[PDB]
């Protein structure tokens, strides 16, 4: 995925385009959380997302943060309702 | 990061 490819699409479609490339990677890392974690990351600036697509360590760091945030959110909500 | 973000659906 290139910046020129992205530049060719409207903003919501740019997010889909990035998501289609990120998803198989994020899914490999966390199959059960794949769509949610991808959605969380897609809120980030596109320039940073392009960077993450080319930098496995950057993607791993961000995914680790998203997983921690998602799991803490879900567990906190469960604890409050339990 | 927003844990209430919309689920991404591959299409």
């Amino acid at each position: 995925l290139t910046a020129s490819m992205l530049a060719s699409a409207p903003p919501q479609e740019q997010k889909q385009m990035l998501g289609e490339r990120l998803f198989p990677l994020i899914q490999a890392m966390h199959p059960t959380l794949a769509g949610k974690i991808t959605g969380m990351l897609l809120e980030i600036d596109n320039s940073e997302l392009l960077h993450m697509l080319e930098s496995p360590e950057s993607l791993r760091s961000k995914v680790d943060e998203a997983v921690a945030v998602l799991q803490a959110h879900q567990a906190k909500e469960a604890a409050q309702k339990a | 990061l927003n844990p209430n973000a919309k689920e991404f659906v591959p299409g």
